[PDB]
């Protein structure tokens, strides 16, 4: 039921996770990402974290494995918390509105260089209510979509 | 002749046993390469009447045929050559140092998601080759599945297989009871149903999924016919606490093979197209609309946040949770299953009265003794 | 193989309490000695059949069944003994599976060798300073006192040197030569002396308890150890090109580890009466009757056991010959030349007077199936084994006119050339006269002789 | 001497004397050809082998023990050999697991390395008591884990329960301490009664079925052991398995002896 699209979205997310084109995401790589997004967990934490997802995998997450997590295993509460968390991860300001520049802040963090207008467009494409901001309601509506 | 057998191979040790067929390891003298030989006693110690003696040969003569129709394929054994005598029928094939999947499933009670994926990835890709050549197996049990030192699946015992004429559907009941598709029994209990086709293998493969990931058959109970009504009706449950820890992508693909109606079953070609068996090919452009990019970056965040959240959730093992409910949480439940199969792993064998589900009690005694 | 003994260390089990145990050293040593003495002329080339020692391969290969089961252990009480080096490599060569030899040798390596030799066996305490030299026996609690501080004997390092010369591992003959040269105690006019053992100083026992095989040991015991000193010189002689493995092993025991191909077991199905020959003929079985085989005459396995009771008889020395022991296929599958009459003996599992295991025809096939399997993988004689299988009235059906299906399947199974994992060349007993182990029983050449005298006549 | 020992151990009954040596051939027959059936039995107890072979031929073609005793004399050597292989190999022709626990604790069949696992547990304890017969930790230093003399000591304590089915309950009870011992960092430092862990596990097996709807009829007590007959018939694993209740009662006993516990490595 995950569409060709959805599977593809999970795949590009897996790409954003691994800088090396390893075909795997290492404990170190995840880390580079979490710190990229500002959550700096213990190298040990990471080991456990990659372990919870894989259990064999020697500290590397794989994509077939990755999708397994990104498929909505999440409970409404569980996802809700998460959906919320990302949203915060999105707003360093924590103002509660998604800056076009804030989107850039995240990408810049994930090392993807994308056009400035395109970014505005990214929000604009998805933006009706928040002209220039994606409201959280927009975010949740969007994720399910 | 037997001289032709010993001019090329020399049997060293006994590898396995069967009802009338014995698997024996051999050395190929010209090549010094390890090979397995299955040694079927045609006369069967005198118990076989001339009909069964003839029928076993015709079954064996047919058996060479299918194994001669499929060759060079990575995940089915290669019948290197076959020798027939008046009292035996020798078949030499590849040596699999490790035993059947049943023996492996006994060692590891619950087989992990990563391991089963390539296991069946081969099996489904095995199933594609059989269906493309139009040959059904009707016998896809894990004891029919052999594994090598790299864990690669070698589907074995196409003893019950038969090539359907284009658009023909069989009626004979061939197969041990648990792994029989619903219309197998229905054709056994009715004449109107004109038969079953190549979709039979899909149900049997989907059964391995429930057995490998949970250590029990989807439908099992100690009397014979009761299992059958669970099959044709199709009452299966991803029961708790066992089946809740696995990812949701597992469940849907299990139901697809387990649908009772054959035409709606999930054929092998599209079976490999379900999200589980999708593979990460590094060199993909993967172009996306600006909404598509925004999801990816959001999903990339949503993933990282998720992984931290899921882990934070795992409850360390404490004294109390052991007292209240051991099975409920994964690490202790997998342990109880593991030391369940170390004590009574000899009590699991092939058949109905020796299946793995006999080692699991997932229902209250009262409901078990309700009728 | 069936006798418990104190063994190479004269103390029996690990406990040292007068309990004899089945040590692999004794079982292995007897197997090599039996093979060494097998058809050996004690007078040399200028000898005759009177001077030949006759050895039965039943007892030789029974020792193998114990060696394969015991190894890499030395006994049920010892996980390993360094004396197994005297069985796996030299001078016994009693193990035929090279994997067993390497596995047992490496087990000795991990569990016994240190930097002063090899311990005889775990928890030895023969001269450990934690045992009283007055008590001949050891109490059960004292065994744990000997852990990791056991005396170490360079004797077993001479065995590894000897193994390397025989195996042909120049590296092995070097690592154990420099290791032995650093433990050899110089004495008299500079000659090297092999210490019997290296013992832990009493003060340093606690240190080796914690950190194993590192404390400096003092040479104790016999100086020189005349046993170990000889193999040191023997190893030195064969390592510097003064002697070859074949000259010290003229009986070629060193080739015991080379693979042996399985033998083709010849089987001559026989009929006790003419009327049984017709039932077999009606089923298409080509057999000779018991009388048609004459001059070759068949006898029960017991008769062969009685015959060997006259081998080694010396009235003045009060020797009564071989005791009555059960004869397996390896003994009864030979062709026997007693007083110029060729003798074939029925295998023992068909003997019906002893027990009731021969009265179940489904058991005859099962015993026969394993007994051919025992024959093909464990035949070490000239010629091919010949099992003479007489079909008796008991092996027929209850009706009496048909052969029992289990035996019926067994007989055709042999004609096709494979039964029980063995290659069976079915034929007549006359055809197998020239392709069998024709052992001349010279002690019968001028009780059982009186019976055989009438039997010949 | 070996034959004399069998005849004297035949206590005068001639039928058992032959069956003792007859089975001995078959045990050696299967040992030489299939060594894997004795990997879980370190002591070959022929004498009870006739008894355990009697019960399965008693339950099959349901009849009295005396009729089975007359029946056991009656089978062919091949049938007798097959039926013994039927016993040893684990192939099945009161209850299902009650017949798989009266055939698992009467042969003293224990998993591979269980005698090598008791050694690890006893080093974390002061002993292991069964029916008030202690197997102290002093044995751990006295014999090695792989010493067969140690296997006798663990075995000798485990036959202090006469009934076979309860012994296997003790056997897997021992292992649920082994698996809980690995998780627990601290040591109990005192005696553990392996028998009791089954008893409250019997008691705790009682409560859950009462709550879920079990009648007093189905949960009927075993007259001698004190265990419910359903607990004997219960499967090993599962939500309501025997070793889930024994993984449950192997913690309340450590509650009283160990006031504070730390469980790690999951
Ligand atoms: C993590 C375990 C939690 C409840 C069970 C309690 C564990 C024990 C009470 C002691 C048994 C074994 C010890 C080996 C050292």
């Amino acid at each position: 039921q995950l569409t060709e699209e959805q599977i593809a979205e999970f795949k590009e997310a897996f790409s954003l996770f691994d800088k090396d084109g390893d075909g795997t995401i290492t404990t170190k790589e995840l880390g580079t990402v979490m710190r990229s997004l500002g959550q700096n967990p213990t190298e040990a934490e990471l080991q456990d974290m990659i372990n919870e997802v894989d259990a064999d995998g020697n500290g590397t997450i794989d994509f077939p494995e990755f999708l397994t997590m990104m498929a909505r295993k999440m409970k409404d509460t569980d996802s809700e918390e998460e959906i919320r968390e990302a949203f915060r991860v999105f707003d360093k300001d924590g103002n509660g509105y998604i800056s076009a520049a804030e989107l850039r802040h995240v990408m810049t963090n994930l090392g993807e260089k994308l056009t400035d207008e395109e970014v505005d467009e990214m929000i604009r494409e998805a933006d009706i209510d928040g002209d220039g901001q994606v409201n959280y309601e927009e975010f949740v509506q969007m994720m399910t979509a | 002749s037997a001289q032709d057998f010993y001019e090329n191979y020399e049997p060293k040790e006994i590898l396995g046993r069967g009802v009338s067929s014995v698997v024996r390891r051999c050395i190929h003298k010209p090549t010094s390469q390890e090979y397995a030989v299955k040694v079927i006693d045609v006369t069967g110690g005198g118990s076989f009447s001339p009909e069964e003696v003839r029928e076993l040969r015709e079954a064996t003569l047919k058996e060479v045929d299918i194994l001669r129709k499929v060759s060079g394929h990575p995940n089915i054994i290669q019948l290197k050559d076959t020798y027939e005598t008046n009292t035996f029928f020798f078949l030499v094939f590849d040596l699999m140092k490790r035993g059947e999947l049943f023996d492996y499933l006994t060692e590891k009670v619950t087989l992990s998601e990563k391991e089963t994926r390539k296991i069946m990835r081969a099996l489904l890709e095995v199933i594609c080759t059989l269906h493309k050549l139009n040959i059904v197996h009707r016998d896809l049990k894990p004891e029919n599945i052999l594994l090598d030192d790299n864990m690669n699946i070698k589907l074995t015992d196409f003893g019950f297989s038969c090539q359907l004429e284009p658009g023909e559907r069989l009626r004979e009941v061939c197969g041990t009871p648990s792994y029989l598709a619903p219309e197998i029994i229905e054709c056994s209990m009715n004449e109107d149903h004109p038969g079953y086709g190549k979709e039979v293998d899909m149900w049997s493969t989907g059964v391995i999924m429930y057995t490998l990931l949970a250590g029990s058959p989807p439908f099992w109970h100690r009397k014979q016919m009761l299992m059958l009504r669970m099959i044709m009706s199709g009452n299966y449950q991803f029961g708790s606490p066992e089946w809740d820890d696995y990812s949701d992508t597992v469940k849907d693909l299990v139901s697809r093979f387990l649908v009772v109606q054959p035409q709606n079953r999930y054929t092998a070609e599209e079976a490999l197209a379900h999200p589980f068996f999708q593979q990460y090919l590094v060199e993909e452009v993967r172009h996306f609309s600006p909404r598509g990019k925004f999801k990816v970056i959001a999903l990339t965040v949503l993933a990282s946040v998720r992984i931290y959240y899921q882990y934070r959730r795992v409850k360390p093992v404490t004294r109390e949770i052991v007292i209240r409910d051991p099975y409920a949480l994964r690490p202790l439940r997998r342990l109880i299953d593991a030391y369940a199969f170390r004590i009574y792993g000899h009590w699991v064998k092939k058949g109905q009265q020796q299946n793995r589900a006999a080692l699991f009690e997932n229902t209250p005694k009262a409901v078990l003794l309700s009728l | 193989y069936k006798t418990a003994d104190f063994g190479i260390w004269e103390r029996g089990d690990k406990t040292n309490q007068g309990i004899s145990e089945l040590n692999a050293s004794s079982v292995g040593m007897a197997k090599a000695a039996l093979e060494a003495l097998d058809e050996l002329d004690l007078f040399g080339v200028k000898g005759g059949p009177q001077s030949v020692i006759h050895v039965l391969a039943d007892e030789v290969q029974h020792c193998q069944s114990i060696l394969n089961s015991l190894l890499p252990r030395a006994s049920t009480s010892k996980e390993v003994d360094a004396s197994l080096l005297s069985v796996v490599s030299f001078p016994a060569f009693a193990v035929e599976d090279s994997q067993l030899v390497e596995l047992t040798k490496q087990e000795i390596i991990t569990k016994l060798q240190g930097r002063y030799g090899c311990c005889r066996f775990l928890r030895d305490g023969y001269k450990t300073p934690k045992e009283d030299p007055n008590r001949l026996y050891y109490e059960p609690a004292e065994l744990k006192l000997f852990e990791n501080i056991e005396c170490e004997w360079p004797l077993f390092w001479t065995y590894f040197i000897l193994d390397g010369v025989f195996s042909g591992n120049a590296e092995q003959v070097q690592e154990y030569k420099e290791a032995l040269e650093a433990v050899l105690i110089k004495g008299k006019n500079g000659v090297p002396l092999l210490p019997e053992l290296y013992s832990v100083p009493p003060d340093r026992v606690d240190e080796e308890y914690q950190n194993p095989h590192t404390v400096d040991r003092v040479p104790m015991g016999k100086l020189p150890h005349m046993w170990g000193q000889s193999l040191y010189i023997l190893g030195s002689l064969m390592a510097e090109g003064f002697l070859a493995p074949g000259e010290i092993d003229p009986l070629n025991r060193r080739f015991s580890t080379v693979p042996k191909p399985d033998v083709v077991v010849q089987v001559s199905i026989l009929a006790e009466t003419e009327e049984i020959k017709t039932i077999l003929k009606d089923k298409g079985i080509y057999v000779e009757t018991i009388a048609e085989v004459y001059p070759i005459r068949v006898q029960p396995a017991r008769i062969l056991s009685h015959i060997y009771s006259s081998l080694g008889c010396n009235n003045r020395m009060k020797l009564s010959g071989r005791p009555y022991r059960h004869m397996g296929v390896l003994g009864t599958s030979k062709l026997y030349d007693i007083r110029k009459t060729i003798f074939t003996f029925t295998p023992q599992f068909i003997d019906q007077q002893q027990f009731y295991l021969a009265l179940d025809n489904k058991m005859i096939v099962e015993m026969l199936r394993t007994d051919l399997s025992y024959l093909c993988s464990r035949w070490r004689m000239t010629g091919q084994p010949t099992i003479t299988f007489p079909i008796s009235h008991s092996m027929l059906d209850e009706d009496g006119t048909s052969l029992n299906s289990s035996i019926l399947a067994a007989l055709r199974k042999m004609q096709d050339g494979y039964f029980g994992g063995a290659r069976v060349q079915t034929g007549k007993l006359s055809e197998f006269l020239t392709t069998s182990c024709c052992t001349h029983l010279s002690f019968m050449d001028p009780e059982v002789a009186r019976y055989l005298d009438h039997l010949l006549a | 001497a070996l034959t004399q020992l069998i005849d004297e151990a035949s206590e005068g009954d001639m039928s058992i004397s032959i069956l003792t040596q007859e089975i001995m051939v078959y045990l050696a027959m299967y040992m030489r050809t299939q060594p894997g059936l004795f990997a879980e039995m370190f002591r070959l107890r022929i004498g009870l082998i006739i008894q355990v072979m009697a019960t399965e031929l008693a339950h099959s073609l349901r009849c009295s023990a005396e009729e089975a005793t007359e029946g056991l004399m009656n089978l062919s050597p091949s049938a007798m050999k097959n039926l013994l292989h039927h016993i040893l190999s684990g192939k099945e022709f009161q209850g299902q697991w009650q017949r798989r626990r009266r055939l698992d604790g009467a042969l003293n069949r224990v998993p591979v390395g269980f005698y090598q696992k008791v050694w690890k547990v006893l080093q974390k304890c002061h002993g292991l008591s069964v029916e008030g017969f202690v197997l102290p930790s002093s044995t751990t230093r006295e014999m090695t884990p792989g010493e067969i003399k140690f296997s006798v000591h663990v075995e000798s304590v485990l036959n202090r329960v006469p009934q076979p089915e309860y012994r296997q309950l003790l056997v897997e009870a021992i292992l649920v301490l082994t698996m809980l011992a690995d998780i627990e960092i601290h040591s109990i430092g005192s005696i553990i009664a392996v028998e009791k862990i089954v008893h409250i596990a019997n008691d705790l097996f009682l409560q859950e079925q009462k709550t879920l709807g079990a009648d007093d009829t189905m949960l009927a007590k075993d007259p001698a052991s004190g265990i419910c007959t359903l607990l004997y018939d219960s499967a090993p694993s599962g939500r309501f398995g025997t070793m889930t209740y024994l993984s449950k009662a192997a913690a309340t006993y450590v509650q009283e002896f160990l006031p504070h516990s730390i469980c790690a490595m999951q």
